[PDB]
């Protein structure tokens, strides 16, 4: 069946996710004020959530089995390319079909199109991404699976810039045969039909995301009065070429 | 390439 290892890698990643993942989203309050007014109302608020969210994205991929042995220049390579992907993945767990929007326990930090429209990028963006959360959310993933693919995620050693990337091949495998298996051994069809090549397709479709995120990030930021309202770590991972 | 604060935030 499964492993001791790949169990062992497992109960890791969850207890990651519970220590950097915090479902009561008591920090929300330290970010800037929402307002609900594109008018980039919510600029000054998405930025401090995303910035946090880097922060807590890094937080858990130091805790990947196996990153610690990639060197500063991969590891900073990994989440610089895979921080957005992933915090539109961890963010499935807070988005709801209900309305479509991603319900962060209180009115104010529930958000949906209009408000995270309201932030500089356009509906070429916004559009695929609540697409992405629905067909996502319709996988009915177990949570062993949401870390496994959050962490496969982020150790991809096709990412731009990667150097030993047998290194990050061979962690990453790792993570996958682990993921296979658990599908295999853990998860009862129907829901397991196919689940693993659903998933690498999730991981297609954050490429493309992440590629027009790339793509409409440059276009506000080369604009003055809105790079000044991001934060500067979220200067640095995406870039600050302003 | 020069990412004091996420190189920071990684060690
Ligand atoms: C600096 C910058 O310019 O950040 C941009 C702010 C607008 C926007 C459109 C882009 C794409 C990622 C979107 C973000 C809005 C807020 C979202 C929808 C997050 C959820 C509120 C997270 C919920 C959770 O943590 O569970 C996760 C995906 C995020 C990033």
């Amino acid at each position: 069946k499964l492993s001791e290892e790949q169990q062992h890698i497992i109960a890791i990643l969850l207890d990651a996710h519970h220590k950097t993942y915090d479902p009561t989203y008591a920090d929300f309050r330290d970010f800037r004020p929402p307002v609900r007014m594109s008018p980039l109302s919510m600029l000054p608020h998405l930025a401090d959530l995303v910035s946090y969210s880097i922060q807590k994205v890094i937080g858990f991929a130091k805790m990947i089995p196996g990153f610690r042995d990639l060197t500063s220049d991969d590891q900073i390579v990994l989440l610089k390319s895979s921080a957005i992907e992933v915090i539109m993945l961890r963010s499935n767990q807070s988005f709801t079909m209900d309305d479509m929007s991603w319900d962060c326990g209180s009115q104010d930090y529930k958000y949906d199109v209009t408000d995270v429209s309201k932030a500089g990028h356009t509906l070429e963006l916004i559009e695929p991404l609540i697409k992405f959360q629905v067909g996502l959310k319709k996988l009915n993933l177990h949570e062993e699976e949401h870390v496994l693919l959050m962490a496969i995620c982020i150790v991809s050693p096709d990412r731009p810039g990667v150097q030993d990337a047998k290194l990050v091949e061979a962690i990453q495998d790792r993570l996958s045969n682990t993921l296979q298996t658990y599908i295999r051994c853990r998860h009862p069809p129907p829901g397991s039909h196919q689940l693993y090549a659903k998933m690498i397709q999730k991981l297609a479709d954050l490429r493309s995301l992440n590629e027009e995120h790339s793509k409409q990030y440059r276009s506000l930021s080369f604009q003055p009065e809105n790079s000044m309202k991001l934060t500067p770590l979220v200067l640095e991972v995406f870039g600050n070429e302003i | 390439k020069n990412h004091p604060m996420l190189m920071n935030l990684l060690k």
